[PDB]
């Protein structure tokens, strides 16, 4: 839809976090 | 798609209100309306955005409020510098396109 | 400081093409999506097209879809509206507008800075 | 109303591949995640594989990883488990189970409706 | 990985309890333990889920509770229809894989 | 321990190109987005460019856009700024900056470690 | 775009403040103002980030606060090593570009 | 039950390449992110690399970036560290580690199960 | 990047404390500190994770605590089996890399 | 030396699915495109599908397009024909055939090695 | 789509010819025809490819020739081992599909 | 085209030729 | 029957962009390659750019490379030359020419049909 | 790059020749040289192509030939209608760019 | 000057994996496709794998396909052969070969420079 | 008219990077492939790299592969040679060359126009 | 697939030949046969490529020729250094794999 | 990889010859040999390309010839301007790289 924000916001965090959780969760809900 | 009065007037110093009535997919869907001030020539400039948020450089005499399926832009003072055409603007979910109002002329 | 200048008006015979450009200065152009707004002489404003900041997503009005294209050349601050098969209906003043950066629950795009206004007259 | 019917059992010589299938009816199949559970003859149940509702994320047990492959054909309400390089320990009754929709603080996937049970025997 | 008694017994009409002992990552981590009832042949059906919540169709003679790192399955009545193998099931965070118990046979 | 060292400046005739580089050490360079900042001799600082950590998203100041190009060669800790069509306005000391990792409600990028400073003179 | 006084000064031991007045898209939009210190040569070093959070190594005498659409940098003690050029920085949503202050010189 | 088994060490002349591998068993490997930790003889531990569960995001310590390359082959429970351009400084005992699954307000990755330790000697 | 005493000691039966001092981006930023125990040879094993949470298999004698920008590992009893190398670990947001302590040798 | 063996026959109720496989040995399988040929009992041969060597391009007969699909798993020398919605018309002996390598001006594909022949009976 | 005689016969030692007539898009487009020998059971094997090119292992008594829009496979000798069904094969440009003949039975 | 050759020919020349014309021809026929 | 009509001339201040167009009729436009030829006032002709029939390959003169851009809109019989950063030397009459179909041993592209001629003036 | 006389002349009715001298990479390389006729205004039209092949519409008074590294344009009649500028054109392999001559004015 | 040196052999228990590498020097390695050739102890040579110069197209012998994987790390002159699921049949000396550049009507690839020979023993 | 002008040499400590550039004029640069040729002081010439006209195919000499990287920026008539990990052996005069356009039965590339020659010294 | 005699031998100074008989897809398809030489240890070296083309460094005494579906390697002189294992090689279009010969030993 | 004499000489006015000997993959494979002239400083210039084709700007005194696996460059006249370094160049298909000669110094 045309109402989506089309701008870029060049202020978001440009860095990355190696400290994020690197594991996956097989126990998460697999249903929709 | 948005309906406005054809023109409004008022003696200087008095308050005038300009209405804008939309449908369920233009206002009832919760989309803010923006108001632009069009002088002769002089491409329109933003006046009020997001249902009353006043951008910097615009005098406080302009205000707006949303009620039901209609929005209005109240002007106080109403001097000679306010003679212009005021247009609405929003987004239509049904047409999937932005809609402008028919615009009203302020003649003091 | 923010400026939007336009060029490319004139008289175009019906059925011919015309290209309108909008050269901007004073702001980070690649970070903003842009609109074209048409104002028929004596009539109200009406929306024409919108282009995303990078230009991937382009949405047009119903009355110009398939005839008009909107494009941006991002490296020198210029926005284009290429008008093909100009009918006698598409005679108006064309404005170049910029999407203002603001946040709300019911966000609907607003055009804070407008171009000067270029007249396109399709006649004879 | 809910039903899970299985097929594809039999005797497979070691090193050969075999595919099990599980056709479902009575519920919106694309909207549920599914498991495969293997029960050795006379031993307890054990887990084999799980697949998300769309099939994007799949996780296998240790002893079947790299040989077994779980997949779903979402447009015709069926679920598959493709077994490769069948060893002598992969002989058991394979059950097709559905993940039940429930919400709790300590959520752990539970299998409310189970398939009929297909026997796979690896010998000679 | 979850440890259960090889079998339990009792005269019909009385109460019995099946235990399921887990580590700090299976039940001590706060993960619910579900129980399945397995008759001969007859692929197992969900009996209780989420530490004792009964699905529809299960008689009220079945109940469960959680205490520390082990849980229990309390069966009252202990009828001939309860002759089956009961299996636990919960998620082990250290292995990151679903874990089934060794299972208990109810002989009445 | 965090060090940013710069090289590649000098006197460049107008209309010629010049490349500035900024070799880093002491930190996980692929995890940080960097800036270039320019200070005309006897004037205050002004912004030039920004690059995301992976290098996908870059944004330039208006006064240098279409002529400059910022990039990073991520596998050897090097940040570059390629400047083409060097006018006489682009004479200044160019600083290489690093975006600090911090979280706030009103986040606006801050440059905690800066390079030594390299002088680019566009003359004759 | 952010405006600073051309210079401030004071006798050693006395407290001085440096102001940074911005628009409705610089500071009135809620964007943090960072402060840098520039000695002769000696590429600028971060002094105060996020409207007053003082990084490691910067002495206690430096502090900052935000008020309305303007920020300030309060320096107490004002020793001889405090003679430098102090620059603001923040984000301008309308320009969509990071904006540095004009810069001030503390002379002592 | 969880086991990490390593191999692939030995004596390497400086400037040559070497590959260390770590074959895992007892747990759902594709669901875990793994580290590499190096311990120079007689000194404390130091970090070498990290790889996400799918293998998308890999981050190296500064002293090994551009020479060392970490990867996982997810379908057979194996993790690799490809070492190129081995200097005399990269002589140490290399450990294969696993990121423990836990949650806290100040989350920082911890390695609960470690490999056996493999010696790489860069001499002559 | 995390500082530890070169060695600590004590007669068997008594309590010792091993400290780990880090900066404002190591432990002052709120990042948990983990502890590993290194016997000769014998690749290190987790001893305490997340500032005092003791994993299964580690006896109760080991406990940890966090205070300011440093943590500590209290060992009580101090048996002969506790002769080893103890290393910290955490995340340095300014380096954006995991940092290990220098390691201490408990000698009993 | 070249062998093509098949498995997957039997009796299938109309409307059910069935999957036929063709395990090959003795030749470089990834270098050959394969055909499926159906022979109704007492009737002549008729073509079903063809798969390119890599499997990108799959072309079917008119009578089975949209119901049958042909696929190859290239890493273990196995060719598949997955038959969905088996009508009473699709009852025949199915053959697995290989495209012979030869050159001519009017090249039309020829099938030099044929599978043993697997019977699919759709009845009741 | 390709037409063949229903059956042919001949005393052993004599020559028999099997015809195959196609359309303009099957033969007149220049596409070679291939011939397969089908025994009872015994999946068909290639006999002649590319309008008469005889693959190795096939006796020389089989031959073929193309003329206009019809092709033929001439057999000489015609022993008992040659009783089988012989099928054509080619490519149809119009249907964009490979076409097989109705096949002829050789009965000697 | 179902009649295209779906085979790989593994003995095709697997080598590159650095000594091939690295230039381009602006003078080639731009029509068709 | 053949016709080439041009438009887009005028006076452009140095540093500004301008686009010339050439609309064709009377021949199959997609099937022909095209040139742009520039004639300084009182000087001889000189070559500017050539574009293939489909637009895949384009070649420019030395003095206009990187500033000029030739393109064709193949679906509506038109040809463009986009001029950027117009310097003072880019003042001339620009001709749109068509490459003639002929065959010879020493083939060199010849321009049989030429456009009307558009004047571009760069001043002040 | 191709060199031509500044101008040629002659009484009407007589013959004149225009030369075009090139290097070893323009005409000595075997590339055809085409000639264009340019009247005042009146965008140039193809006159001869490929070393003297006349397109349709050009009178037979125009001809050309190739000799070594230079060519010529022979005009007979030399009428008032021939008052124009004549330009060569050929491809230079060393530059890999099409080359036009300096052009000659025929004044009659 | 053309040299191929190999490493990475040894004794491997059946079911374990092993990687052979072949580091080249003296020629333009990215321009040559290479082979692996295996010679069982006391038997004749037999083919294993082939890789194109860029590495896009690889072809394996039947007896080793699905277990082995050939590749090349082109920027440092290294050719690899990763062998998984090592059976006792795969015991031999493995040679690294280079395809010779020659042109003929009946071109069939020939291996002009060979490696030293590395022994892989699959035992116990 | 054809000119090749170089820059970017100097004294480089071993292990550091350096970039050589070659700005061309007088000819259609995107239509030519270019070489780099190195001459150690007092020795004969030797080859370094080649790049095609579009830049697709790049081939390096053995002694520079993996460290040197050749590229061309085709829109402004420039050619680069990015040198990493500079050893003491890579000290020489570096020439920028152009492949001459000619045809013969035994075609081998020849360099007709050469750059000015730039000295790169790797010392201390 | 290509077949070779198990061994050939001859007195020094005498000529010996080694045959390589292939099928209709090995040599009868027109694919060149290359010949290798294997000493003890000493990875095989190319001896003759393309049905007799002798590479640089191989002495003149080695030659080869192709006949029908088989090739040969004629060795004259037959010195002591010629004791080795000689292998064919070519391509099999039906197998679509490069095929080496069985290998022969020359003993002298 | 191409061998040249270390130096050649001769009195002015007389003829000298510079050879370039290559293997069967350098010049025996049919690859043209080019010659470059290197004055002190003065980056080399093409002198002869493609085995004797002399480019424009090189005087007639320089000519080349190919024979077997070596070429040569005949210089006649041998003026003082011919004092330089002469290098070959060609392509080695076995190396798959361009090879330059060792270079000779003509000293007059």
């Amino acid at each position: 839809n045309p109402n989506a924000n089309p701008n870029a916001n060049p202020n978001a965090n440009p860095n990355a976090n190696p400290n994020a959780n690197p594991n996956a969760n097989p126990n998460a809900n697999p249903n929709a | 798609v948005l309906t406005q009065p054809p023109s409004v007037s008022g003696a200087p110093g008095q308050r005038v209100t300009i209405s804008c009535t939309g449908s369920s997919s233009n206002i009832g869907a919760g989309y803010d309306v923006h108001w632009y001030q069009q002088l002769p020539g002089t491409a329109p400039k933003l006046l009020i955005y997001g249902n009353g948020n006043r951008p910097s450089g615009v005098p406080d005499r302009f205000s707006g409020s949303k009620s039901g399926t209609s929005v209005s832009l109240a002007i106080t003072g109403l001097q000679a510098e306010d003679e212009a055409d005021y247009y609405c603007q929003s987004y239509d979910s049904s047409l999937s396109a932005f809609v402008f109002g028919t615009g009203t002329k302020v003649t003091v | 400081q923010v400026q939007l200048v336009q060029s490319g008006g004139g008289v175009v015979q019906p059925g011919r093409s015309l290209r309108l450009s909008c050269v901007t200065s004073g702001f980070t152009f690649p970070a903003f999506g842009m609109h074209w707004v048409r104002q028929a002489p004596g009539k109200g404003l009406e929306w024409v097209a919108v282009i995303w900041y990078d230009g991937s997503k382009k949405y047009y009005a119903d009355s110009v879809r398939g005839r008009f294209t909107i494009s941006r050349d991002n490296s020198r601050n210029t926005l284009y509206l290429q008008m093909h098969s100009l009918r006698a209906e598409d005679t108006a003043v064309y404005y170049c507008a910029r999407v203002k950066n603001y946040e709300s629950s019911g966000y609907s795009q607003c055009l804070d800075y407008w171009g000067q206004g270029v007249l396109v007259t399709v006649a004879s």
